[PDB]
């Protein structure tokens, strides 16, 4: 459940990516396929060798969903609804690889934004990062 | 643990350069502000009611002296990590009462710390390396429930 | 995240249990204490034999808190405040705790009303303790 | 797993009792209800997109029946359940890739089921002893990890 100080410091620390979103969101991913290739089979169809294409797309959404994600801080079960849909009806994804994406994309931060990933943004986004791997794991429609 | 020669040096060469007075108390201090629940296990500590009370507190930076310590004991004993964490395994489990699930949070904390430290040179295989070992160290500590 | 289907289950398999409320809480507490003895640390200052008035007792502020959250469930950060600044705030209790008081109330539930505990209604009972267990264990204020 | 006399008899007890054909179904169809993502393991079985369909499924019933024997070989090797479970343990890791916590996750499943058939039978020390049981089965389970 987010405070008030964790939807600012959120907005905060994900509006000083900006630009660098998809590339951030790139190497999360890529950062997840190593160190838990089990995570791996759920792309089977993509190429995930370095520098791909295709890892560097997703990258992208996944960044653009997270950005969507901030913005309605306050309502993300009906503005990542079509979301939770994918990866909880669809995919029936297992909310431990919500974590260890969650994980990378916090490794991520750290270490491509030092002088913004404080404890507590690290705390705020790790809160965040919970609340959207929740609703994009639970079946709530 | 098992770990290629490649990951064995990737990360020895990465934690000979590691500032042994700051990573272990930012890990440490970084568990308690991102989980809250820990400070419970740490009540003697004094002042851990803000972040900046956290980070700037002695006993957070003493005791994560001290715990960097054993993930360095760790690395040193790769083959046999149960053995390393016997009696630490027994202080946590039978004696401080702390749930494993925290060991694999203190080690994912530990390696954010390890990648805002090192920046760009905490390449995706250098955590996936680091990962390994982690793992090995929080399992290895739960191995008295085992 | 709770769907409608849920939020009607919960409502339904909870407004079932009545006036036995206090004593299926005493034994959620009982269950808890004795399957794991850690949960124990949280209560030195209770006496936690059986027939003990302070599980009873305890008991049933767990079930009125549960029931509050059943009739508020689309509120429960606000209505359960209070209870979040006592666990998250004051006690700092371990959310593991939470999933084994959880699981003990799900037991107790499939113990002692067989016929409302179906397949569907453990699924969203679990998915409410776990919400309710959200709320208690996060610092939001 | 150590258990006293007094709850291993509790423990066998209850568990002669066990209906073998609805047990073991009940607590497989029950974790792929309560624990949706599960479902992704299980889909060579066909129809599991609402409660009655997987409750009524004869793969989920088979194979829920084949989980439930597993955990009976478990509580006749209780002092060796590494053993007993490494080559389960295998293809769970290995072969499957099931997160470790899923294990847990059935465990407890399990639980709800026998107390739900036992009703007032499955008392609190009852319920106590097989959670040592399926906390010492989950974690057999997950030692290729380990
Ligand atoms: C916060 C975490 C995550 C977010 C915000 C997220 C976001 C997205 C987004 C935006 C898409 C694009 C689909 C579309 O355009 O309709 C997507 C696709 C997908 N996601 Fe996630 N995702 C997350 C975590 C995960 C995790 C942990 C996994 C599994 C390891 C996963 C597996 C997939 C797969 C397989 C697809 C489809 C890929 C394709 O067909 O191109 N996602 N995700
Ligand atoms: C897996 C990573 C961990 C390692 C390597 C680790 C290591 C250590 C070490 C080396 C000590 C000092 C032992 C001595 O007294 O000589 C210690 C003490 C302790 N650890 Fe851990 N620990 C870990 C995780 C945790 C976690 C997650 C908690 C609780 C959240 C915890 C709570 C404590 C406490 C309370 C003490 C007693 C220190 C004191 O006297 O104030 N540890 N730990
Ligand atoms: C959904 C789960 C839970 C609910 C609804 C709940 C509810 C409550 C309620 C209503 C109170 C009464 C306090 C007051 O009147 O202000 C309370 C007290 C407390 N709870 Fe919880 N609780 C839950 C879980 C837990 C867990 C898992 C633990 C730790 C194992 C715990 C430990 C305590 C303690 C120590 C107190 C104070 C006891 C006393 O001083 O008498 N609670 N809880
Ligand atoms: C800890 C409790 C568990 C036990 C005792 C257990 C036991 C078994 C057994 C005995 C088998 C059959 C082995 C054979 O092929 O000869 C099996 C297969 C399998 N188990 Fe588990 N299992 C458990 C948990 C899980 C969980 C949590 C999942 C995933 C959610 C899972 C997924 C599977 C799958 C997919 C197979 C392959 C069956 C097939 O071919 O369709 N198991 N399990
Ligand atoms: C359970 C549960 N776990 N995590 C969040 C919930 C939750 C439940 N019910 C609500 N009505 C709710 O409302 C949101 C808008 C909210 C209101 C608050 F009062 C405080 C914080 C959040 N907040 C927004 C995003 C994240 N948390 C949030
Ligand atoms: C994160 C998170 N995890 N779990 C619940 C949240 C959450 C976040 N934001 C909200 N705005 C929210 O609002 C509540 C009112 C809600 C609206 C829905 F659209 C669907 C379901 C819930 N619902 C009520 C209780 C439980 N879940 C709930």
């Amino acid at each position: 459940v987010l405070s008030p100080a964790d939807k600012t410091n959120v907005k905060a620390a994900w509006g000083k990516v900006g630009a660098h979103a998809g590339e951030y969101g790139a190497e999360a991913l890529e950062r997840m396929f190593l160190s838990f290739p089990t995570t791996k089979t759920y792309f089977p169809h993509f190429d995930l060798s370095h520098g791909s294409a295709q890892v560097k797309g997703h990258g992208k959404k996944v960044a653009d969903a997270l950005t969507n994600a901030v913005a309605h801080v306050d309502d993300m079960p009906n503005a990542l609804s079509a979301l939770s849909d994918l990866h909880a009806h669809k995919l029936r994804v297992d909310p431990v690889n919500f974590k260890l994406l969650s994980h990378c994309l916090l490794v991520t931060l750290a270490a491509h934004l030092p002088a913004e990933f404080t404890p507590a943004v690290h705390a705020s986004l790790d809160k965040f990062l919970a609340s959207v791997s929740t609703v994009l794991t639970s079946k709530y429609r | 643990v098992h770990l290629t020669p490649e990951e064995k040096s990737a990360v020895t060469a990465l934690w000979g350069k590691v500032n042994v007075d700051e990573v272990g108390g930012e890990a440490l201090g970084r568990l308690l502000v991102v989980y809250p629940w820990t400070q419970r296990f740490f009540e003697s500590f004094g002042d851990l009611s803000t972040p900046d009370a956290v980070m700037g507190n002695p006993k957070v930076k003493a005791h994560g002296k001290k715990v960097l310590g054993a993930f360095s004991d760790g690395l040193a004993h790769l083959d046999n990590l149960k053995g390393t964490f016997a009696t630490l395994s027994e202080l946590h489990c039978d004696k401080l009462h702390v749930d494993p699930e925290n060991f694999r949070l203190l080690g994912n904390v530990l390696v954010c710390v390890l990648a805002h430290h090192f920046g760009k040179e905490f390449t995706p295989p250098v955590q996936a390396a680091y990962q390994k070992v982690v793992a090995g160290v929080a399992n290895a500590l739960a191995h008295k429930y085992h």
